[PDB]
């Protein structure tokens, strides 16, 4: 799932 | 079919990031297939040139790919870069999301090497995941690259290494499924956080899928709080329960880590290297995907 695999931050 | 630079030529897209676009290219004058990343000048906070930059650090390193050209072209921040092959994601994929031991174990040794050569260059990456793992093509088929320094950010001064100082209190940054305890705690990440990820990434080749997978929130923020609460209460003795002691080690050494340590990378690598001798493997670079008829 995107919310678990997907990087955040910068 | 745009020229970019003087010599590279842009064909279809292989990927997308955070920021720009990946496109398959070649090198006019050396005959030679490229990646080309794109990312349009219009953008009000540019990232491409920061992350040449980084890439331009690593250069030298095995398993960092060469850049060959920074510039701007029309409307577009251009990199381009040595040409890789499919993620360790993509690879899990097309191996039924089954790794043998050995496969794990030689993808550990390398994986280890990456960051610590990033680690070396005084960065550390915080993005360590499958998907950033990709295998090189052609006589660098057998060599694991790290890719995606969209995150990475310095821990250490590069004159003095005076290390970053301790923080508390952040939101989390990197990818939720492989994040350190310590990032979901909101602590500043470290060379160890690194470490410990790696150690979900390799457990999650032994299993299919770690145990904080498909967590049900409404938001991606309680999403992050469920999965923080499900790592805390897994012992690392549940989560590698049937596989090789070596990897409860090797997890339970990152969590004992200081968070201004350098870690053992060498010790790091030989408890791998211990267990895949006596298995009696070889170091011979055949993955499970070579298998594939
Ligand atoms: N040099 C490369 N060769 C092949 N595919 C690549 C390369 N770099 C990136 N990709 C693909 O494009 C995707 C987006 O890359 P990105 O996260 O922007 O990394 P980077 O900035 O290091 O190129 C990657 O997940 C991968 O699938
Ligand atoms: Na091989």
């Amino acid at each position: 799932s995107s919310a678990s695999t997907v990087s955040v931050g910068s | 079919e745009l020229r970019v630079g003087n010599r590279y030529r842009l064909g279809r897209k292989i990927g997308s990031g955070s920021f720009g676009d990946i496109y398959l290219g070649t090198d006019i004058a050396a005959g030679e297939e490229v990646a080309i990343k794109l990312e349009c000048v219009k953008t009000k906070h540019p990232q491409l040139h920061i992350e040449s930059k980084i890439y331009k650090m690593m250069q030298g390193g095995v398993g960092i790919p060469t850049i060959r050209w920074c510039g701007a072209e029309g409307d577009y921040n251009v990199m381009v870069m040595e040409l890789l092959g499919p993620s360790l994601e993509d690879l899990f994929n097309f191996c039924s999301r089954k790794f043998s031991l050995k496969t794990v174990l030689l993808l550990a040794d390398q994986m280890i090497s990456r960051i610590e050569y990033i680690h070396s260059k005084n960065f550390i990456h915080r993005d360590v995941k499958p998907d950033n793992f990709l295998m090189g093509l052609g006589k660098k088929g057998n060599l694991v690259y790290i890719i995606d320094f969209g995150l990475a950010k310095k821990y250490r001064d590069a004159r003095t290494h005076q290390h970053i100082p301790y923080r508390e209190n952040k939101n989390l940054t990197g990818t939720a499924r492989y994040a350190s305890i310590n990032t979901h705690l909101g602590i500043e990440q470290s060379r160890r956080d690194d470490l410990e990820s790696l150690g979900y990434v390799l457990m999650y080749f032994n299993l299919g899928s770690l145990p904080w997978q498909g967590l049900k929130a409404a938001t991606k923020r309680q999403k992050y709080e469920r999965i923080s609460e499900k790592k805390m209460s897994t012992p690392i003795e549940v989560l590698c329960k049937g596989y090789p002691s070596e990897f409860a080690t090797y997890l339970n050494f990152c969590r004992s880590l200081r968070f201004d340590d350098k870690p053992d990378y060498s010790y790091l690598r030989q408890l791998f290297r211990n267990l895949f001798h006596r298995q009696g493997f070889s170091y011979d670079y055949v993955f499970d995907w070579n298998m594939l008829k």
